Formats: C-alpha cells, structure tokens, sequence
C-alpha cells in the first residue's frame, strides 16, 4: 500500500492516540452486532445475545485487542503486508474459512470506530489514508484464497 | 427488512442532522470521492475539487432525499421511484458504489453524532442505507 | 424491488415447477453442498450423503417455502416471518450462502426448464431469490 | 491452481462439446440483462434497451466470442490462471475499474448458460468442477486488485 509521506504522518499521529484497551473490542463488537452472522465464528465467547452483552463481553474485548495489534503490526510493515499476515491468512482462510468480504467489513467497522472516537480529527483525508491501510490489511488476510 | 426498532433508531439518529443536512451530505460525498476515487467517474461534469460549491449543493440534495426516505420508511419504493429511475435506469450505478457511500455516511454520522451512534443504532442505520440502496439500484417500473 | 413484469415472470416459471418441488429443491441443495462444501457446516447433524432421504425431505421444505413466497410476493416479510426467525435469529446464516443456494436454484431451473429459462425470466428469478434472501437473513422483530 | 485430476477431466470433457460461437454471447448478454448496471461498461455497443435488443445485439455476440476465447485459454492452462489472465486483469482493473464482484457474477451466469444448454448432463459434480474454474478465472482477473 502506498501512502504519501503526508498520509503516513497523519495515520501514525492518529494511531498513536488510539485507546488500545477499547478500540479493537469496539470494532470487533460492532462487527458482531451489525453483521450478526459473524457471531457464528465466536461460539466459545459466551454471551453474544444482545448488543450490550456483545460489547461488554470480556472475551470480545480481549480478542479485539489482538485484532488491533494485528492492525498495528500491519501499520509498521506497510511494505510487506503479505508476509506480515501470512500466518494469519492461513488461519482465517484455510482453517476458519472466513469469507473475504468479512475482512473488508471489519476494516470498515474499524474506520467507523476511529471516526467515532476522534470526531472531527478523523478528516476525509485521514479516512482516505486509513482506507488504503484497511484495504491492504484485508487483502493480505485473503491471500491464501488467491 | 427493518424492524420497528430499526425504524425508530433511524428516525432518532437521522433527526439529529437537522440544519447540518448539507454539511453532512457534502462531507459524506467528499469522504467518498477522496477515499474511493473510482466513484468520481459518475460525476465527470462536476467540479469535484474540495470545497466545491457544486459538491456542497449536491450534498444537500442527498441529505434531503435521505430525510424523505426516513419519513417514508414503510413505502420507500413508492417514495423513491424518481431516484430509482435516475440511479438504476439512467445512470446505471454499480451497487458497489452504494456500499461505499453508505459507509461514508456512517463515518460522517459517527464523527459528528457520537452519542447517537451506538452499536444497535449503527446496525439499524446500515440496514436502512442498504434498503435505500436496493431501491435506487432496482428497475421496478 | 420487483417490477410487475418480474412478478409475472416468477409466478409463471415457478408455476411450471409443480410436482417437481422436492426434486428440484433437493437437487439445488445437493448442488450447493457439492459445489460449496463449507455450506455443509450449517447442517452438522444431517445425513448429506448423495440421494439421502433427509435431503430429499429438506429440498421439499425449501421448495414449498418458495412456493409460499411466490404466492405472497407483495407480503414476504409477513409471510416468511418464521423462516426469518430461524435463519437470521437462530442460525445467523451468512448472506453469501443465500447467494450460493440462489445460484444453485437457477442452475437447477435452467437444467430442467430450458424453454422457460429466458434471459428476462432468469433476471426476474434472480431478483426474486435475492429478495427472499434479504427477508430470511434480516432480523425484523 | 487446484482442481483435482477428476475435476480437470470433467471440465475438459464437457468443454469439448461447448459451442464456442454461441455460449459467450449468451453469457455476456445475460450478464447485461440480469445485472443491468453492467451495461454502463458497454456504452458504444448500441441498443441495450430490452432483453431482446441485448441478446440480438451483434456487438454483444461478437464480444461474447472473445470472452469465451479467454475462458478457453484458461481451461487450457488450469494451473496458471494468473498468468493466462494477467493482461486482461490490467485492462479490467487498472483501466476499466470493473468491480471484481462483477467477475464472479459473469462466472456464475456462464455456469447458468452451461446448465441451460446441457440440461441433465450438467450434473452436480460437473457443476462443482466448473465452479472452481470460474472462481479461479475471477480471482485471476482480480489479481491486479490483490
Ligand atoms: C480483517 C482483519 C482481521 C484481522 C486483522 C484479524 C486478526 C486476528 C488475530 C490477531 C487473531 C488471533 C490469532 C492467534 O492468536 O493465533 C484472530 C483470530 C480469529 N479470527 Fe480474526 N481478524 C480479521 C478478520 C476476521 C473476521 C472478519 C472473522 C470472522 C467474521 C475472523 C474470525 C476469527 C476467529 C474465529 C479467530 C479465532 C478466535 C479464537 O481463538 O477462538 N477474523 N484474528
Ligand atoms: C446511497 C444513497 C443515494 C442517495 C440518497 C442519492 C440521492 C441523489 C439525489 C437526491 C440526486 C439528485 C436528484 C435530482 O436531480 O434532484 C442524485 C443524483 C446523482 N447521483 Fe445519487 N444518491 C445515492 C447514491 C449514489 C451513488 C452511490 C452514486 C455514484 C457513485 C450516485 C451518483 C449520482 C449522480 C451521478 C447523480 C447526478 C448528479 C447530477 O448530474 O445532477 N448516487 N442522487
Ligand atoms: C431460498 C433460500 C432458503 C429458503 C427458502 C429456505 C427455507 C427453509 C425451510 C422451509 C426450512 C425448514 C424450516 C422448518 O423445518 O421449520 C429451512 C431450514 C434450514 N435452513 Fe434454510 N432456506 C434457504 C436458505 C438457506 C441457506 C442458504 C442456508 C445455509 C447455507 C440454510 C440453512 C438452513 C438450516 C441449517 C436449516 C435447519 C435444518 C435443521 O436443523 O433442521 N437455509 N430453510
Ligand atoms: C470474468 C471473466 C471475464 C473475462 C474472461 C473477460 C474477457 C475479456 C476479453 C477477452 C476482452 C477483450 C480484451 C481486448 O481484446 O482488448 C474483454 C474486454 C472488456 N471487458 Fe471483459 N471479461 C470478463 C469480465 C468482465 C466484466 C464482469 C465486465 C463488466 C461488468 C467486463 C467489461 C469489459 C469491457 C468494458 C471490455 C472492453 C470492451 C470494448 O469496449 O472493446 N469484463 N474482456
Ligand atoms: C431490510 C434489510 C436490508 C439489508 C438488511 C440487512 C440486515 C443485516 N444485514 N443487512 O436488512
Ligand atoms: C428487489 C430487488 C432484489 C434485488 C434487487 C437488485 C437489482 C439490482 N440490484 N439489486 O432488487
């Protein structure tokens, strides 16, 4: 993925403020609430039966934190997303059989959560840079399908 | 298909736009044009520079149509028939672009209305925009 | 959204299914399970072997539900409410799977009713099955 | 690059009976009729205003012949679909900006056309082998998006 140096600084500056305890769990939680069929991949996470239950679920928060850390690792290796995510792509494609459209949905849910947390700081140019990142992450996740 | 709760979620959240209709619609279009440059090819006759007056005025038309859709949430095919004629019959917009604009509208709402944009309301808004999108990409006359 | 011509096409073509309901339904299921094996995991306790009586009986249930949907094409949310309870609330079926089964239903219809499966009828059947899929995958209560 | 040997034998055997002059125009025509927004990509092709006008359009039939030629090229090189379609991927993705969901739709329309022509000979196992072909073709055409 090609960010301009101006885009890279804006992305990096925003990401450095991200609440790593909550943002990932809110993104995974919203995925589970807005696209309920994704709950089928998380049968062992306990109570997913209501929106409040999903968002407050400690297993959702803990797993979302891992998601966010995967995005953080992608941000730090934009030149080699395919190799950064090869292990995760094997997991999500060969083992879990996640439909790659869901990779895209989760990336866009993350964008909504960033907009939600940062308000007007999440400008259209900042979003545009983040859309290049999440498209790049989602494609790397899907590589073992290609 | 929208539940009774979906409908009241949408009316409450979209009702907060108010006098920000043009600002928010224009912002959603700007986010779309900047994040997904291929969508610009439907507007080749437009001035699409940032802050363009044409984009601002167009953003208001979009917002107001959504307001009308919210008011006619139980009979959208009837209320939106003129817009379907434009987007499905004449412009032949690929449905993927409706997903892009819907996403950018959600982003705009999250950025401006954080108290409104709860997980359940986010879910209802997504279903609402998807249903609007289906009407505008369907040829049903 | 279905046009009057869409509704006319669907009723005429599906009316030609008749007594072949269970047969075509079971064939479409078998085509889906074989072409898209991940769909089998929605049925973890089924006998999905070739020619299984269970899949025969299930294809009959699918086909009959579609016949019901055809009869209520202007009333599908009300008519299919129990099926939405099952597929959207309990099973939480990923809508991509409804695209797979819908395609396999069109393949089955094209293979058995070539004279009926014209481009216009194909188009109308696709929209109809997309509409059914939206109802079954949406939680609207 | 992964059809089984039995799937390759099935697709090869059926494809030997396919009318290379008709099936492509029928598939492209039905794409334009069933998914009418695709007509926008063919502004210069003339009358596309009704099903009969689409299926009777000489430019649609002639283009459909080129489409099917490229599918034939893919079927003759089933383990190198990416290289077979590389140049078409640049055209469709970089130049024409066709959303890759449309590649999957055309693939399944082709499967419907095969089903329509062959009837009961288009058995579930034959279809399943062809689903892997058209999925691979669509993935190959989308490669420049990956
Ligand atoms: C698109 C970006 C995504 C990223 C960056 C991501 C990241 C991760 C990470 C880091 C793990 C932990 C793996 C490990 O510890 O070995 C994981 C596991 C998992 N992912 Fe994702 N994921 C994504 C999309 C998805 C989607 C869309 C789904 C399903 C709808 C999904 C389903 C799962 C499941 C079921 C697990 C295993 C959870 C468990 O341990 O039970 N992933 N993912
Ligand atoms: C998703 C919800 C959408 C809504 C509510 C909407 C609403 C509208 C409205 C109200 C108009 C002006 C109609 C008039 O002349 O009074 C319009 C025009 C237009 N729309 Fe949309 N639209 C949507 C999606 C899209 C998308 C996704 C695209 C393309 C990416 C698009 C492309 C256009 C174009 C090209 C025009 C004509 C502009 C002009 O030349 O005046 N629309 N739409
Ligand atoms: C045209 C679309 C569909 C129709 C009309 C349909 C209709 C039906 C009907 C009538 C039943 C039986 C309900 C009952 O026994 O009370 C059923 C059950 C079921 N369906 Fe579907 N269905 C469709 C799509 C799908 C898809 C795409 C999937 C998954 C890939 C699916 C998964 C299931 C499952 C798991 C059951 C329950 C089986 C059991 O445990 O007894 N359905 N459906
Ligand atoms: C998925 C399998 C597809 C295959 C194998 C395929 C193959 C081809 C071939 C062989 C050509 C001729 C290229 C040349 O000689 O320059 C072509 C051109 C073209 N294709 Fe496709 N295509 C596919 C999908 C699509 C789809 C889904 C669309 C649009 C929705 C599309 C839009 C076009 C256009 C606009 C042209 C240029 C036609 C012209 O104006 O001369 N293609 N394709
Ligand atoms: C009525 C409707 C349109 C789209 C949806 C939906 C529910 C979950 N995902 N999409 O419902
Ligand atoms: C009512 C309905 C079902 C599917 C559609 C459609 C046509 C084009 N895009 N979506 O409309």
């Amino acid at each position: 993925v090609h960010l301009t140096p101006e885009e890279k600084s804006a992305v990096t500056a925003l990401w450095g403020k991200v609440n790593v305890d909550e943002v990932g769990g809110e993104a995974l939680g919203r995925l589970l609430v807005v696209y309920p069929w994704t709950q089928r991949f998380f049968e062992s996470f306990g109570d997913l039966s209501t929106p409040d239950a999903v968002m407050g679920n400690p297993k959702v928060k803990a797993h979302g934190k891992k998601v966010l850390g995967a995005f953080s690792d992608g941000l730090a290796h934009l030149d080699n997303l395919k190799g950064t995510f090869a292990t995760l792509s094997e997991l999500h494609c060969d083992k879990l059989h996640v439909d790659p459209e869901n990779f895209r949905l989760l990336g866009n849910v993350l964008v909504c959560v960033l907009a939600h947390h940062f308000g007007k700081e999440f400008t259209p140019p900042v979003q545009a840079a983040y859309q290049k990142v999440v498209a790049g992450v989602a494609n790397a996740l899907a590589h073992k399908y290609h | 298909v929208l539940s009774p709760a979906d409908k009241t979620n949408v009316k409450a959240a979209w009702g907060k736009v108010g006098a920000h209709a043009g600002e928010y619609g224009a912002e959603a279009l700007e986010r779309m044009f900047l994040s997904f440059p291929t969508t610009k090819t439907y507007f080749p006759h437009f001035d699409l520079s940032h802050g363009s007056a044409q984009v601002k005025g167009h953003g208001k038309k979009v917002a107001d149509a959504l307001t009308n859709a919210v008011a006619h949430v139980d009979d959208m095919p009837n209320a939106l028939s003129a817009l379907s004629d434009l987007h499905a019959h004449k412009l032949r917009v690929d449905p993927v672009n409706f997903k892009l604009l819907s996403h950018c509208l959600l982003v705009t709402l999250a950025a401006h209305l954080p108290a409104e944009f709860t997980p359940a309301v986010h879910a209802s808004l997504d279903k609402f925009l998807a249903s609007v999108s289906t009407v505008l990409t369907s040829k049903y006359r």
